[PDB]
């Protein structure tokens, strides 16, 4: 589900960004999360919070993931939809 | 078959967003004015769900409804010749790109919407038999 | 020195597209009317470059934010703006939400920042 | 550059630079791999997975395979699909927005 963060099924974290009304038989579009700290456009790489923690949506590393590997929902970023969408738009449209 | 219901839910969900757009384009001038006066998208979004909109020449297209999601709450949708948008639909209208306002582009929306309306019906006929 | 020149090319180019959007917002009513009347994007795009637009003029100050490749037939030419086909595209790709107040300003702001950088990159060029 | 189709230099034979030319990533580049068209059925959405003619064969854009590519892997420019811009942008838009 779009804007929700999951983990995989084996031992780390990502946000599903694909539209819920577009169906991809077994795949799913994702933007992984990197630790925010380590990053010195904050608009192209939005920073999100999950628990008492903050991460960088590594937008340039976007990718498809087989739904079979997708673990538990850890959080829901639906309330950052605009930021997240703007980030995705900034990359293809540059605006 | 689950297979069928899965198909129904999928089309409903899909068409649900396409309606919002059909209604949004049935009254663009007031939508535009609403948006171009909202300080922020967030506010524009609130404004959008807040007040209902005239079912334009899409009124007859909507019209014994089953294109609505099994999960859609009663305070939403067509209720009294007026359409009440969900927060989700408002978003889709805010994400619209200007070029989708052209003539040929307006028609492709109305056409996919109509197709989904046809599939839905066929799907219920299957849940029927 | 190689870097500076690049940043200027990166800058001019970026600002080029942001100008067109600042002008597009400077006369949306007529742009909207033009687009919602074009049968297709492709046509709306032609209509857009076809006729010039009133300027953002004050801000639009400095003949250096324009691309070294920008034809002389484009840009500000007599108090009127002449859009490139590439800029018209950018305006067609705009999302309604970008019409909100706070959103309109974020454009003008970035545009102005670019014009600032382009300025110093030149002082640096000259000096 | 945006809308130009390159080669790797693998898995896929071709890829399309779909990233805005006004965004510096550096070393990276967002791309959409091109799969020989025959490899898919004419049933598949030409909306989400657009078709383009490049050279002497037809290709399918594996939109769902969208991925970043390290400039070091980018080979030589072999075509321009800028005249298919709105279709590519609807593929993309339709993926994150569904419309």
């Amino acid at each position: 589900m779009q804007f929700k963060v999951y983990t995989y099924k084996r031992e780390r974290l990502f946000v599903d960004v694909q539209s819920d009304i577009i169906d991809t038989p077994g795949r799913r579009m994702v933007i992984p999360l990197a630790s925010a700290r380590l990053l010195s456009s904050r608009e192209l790489y939005p920073v999100v919070h999950i628990g008492d923690e903050s991460w960088r949506m590594m937008t340039t590393d976007m990718a498809s993931v087989p739904v079979s590997v997708i673990g538990e929902e850890v959080a829901d970023l639906s309330h950052r939809e605009n930021d997240i969408k703007n980030a995705i738009n900034l990359m293809f449209w540059g605006i | 078959t689950r297979r069928t219901i899965f198909e129904l839910r999928k089309a409903r969900d899909r068409a649900h967003i396409l309606e919002a757009l059909a209604v949004a384009l049935a009254n663009i001038d007031p939508i535009i004015e609403l948006i171009r006066h909202a300080p922020t998208p967030a506010e524009a979004k609130t404004a959008l769900v807040a007040n209902p909109w005239q079912l334009g020449n899409v009124a007859a297209m909507l019209e014994d409804d089953a294109a609505r999601p099994e999960w859609l709450e009663p305070e939403f949708g067509v209720r009294d010749g007026l359409y009440y948008l969900t927060e989700q639909q408002a978003q889709a209208i805010l994400d619209l790109r200007l070029q989708k306002l052209t003539g040929l582009e307006h028609e492709k929306l109305l056409d996919e919407y109509k197709e989904l309306l046809d599939q839905i019906a066929e799907l219920l006929r299957i849940l029927g038999s």
